[PDB]
């Protein structure tokens, strides 16, 4: 995240020294990268006490939200985002069959 | 009623099992004894 800021500038200096005929190569305002909303990704009943074919409707409902990048009540998007591999955490108490 | 499980056992499902394990010792299929 912070490490990326370097690469963008080092590459910028290379085209500035190479071409002085075209001046003031463009850059985007700082908030373009800083604002986390612009990029796509960012009362809870105990599911253990529920009947089976209701959990399926709930899990289906939460997944439908996860596909577009918005967190869900029973399934959370882990924020590590370490290296480049995104990971997700499903609620621990569910039916092993539905969970897999 | 139990058959509903069998239907999805054709697809992979966990009500029954194919434990990647030593035959019987940990390898298993859900059963009633």
């Amino acid at each position: 995240l912070q490490q990326s800021l370097e690469l963008k500038r080092k590459m910028l200096r290379d085209k500035q020294n190479k071409k002085n005929s075209g001046q003031h190569l463009p850059i985007f305002p700082a908030w373009v990268y800083e604002r986390p909303a612009l990029i796509g990704d960012f009362t809870a009943l105990p599911i253990g006490t529920l009947p089976l074919a209701s959990q399926e409707s709930a899990v289906v409902e939460d997944l439908l939200y996860v596909l577009v990048g918005v967190d869900g009540r029973y399934v959370s998007a882990q924020p590590l985002a370490g290296r480049q591999s995104r990971t997700f955490l499903v609620d621990p108490n569910l039916d092993l069959s539905i969970r897999e | 009623e139990l058959v509903k499980d069998v239907l999805n056992v054709l697809i992979g499902v966990v009500s029954a099992t194919f434990s990647l394990c030593q035959p019987a010792q940990a390898f298993v299929v859900k059963r009633g004894v």
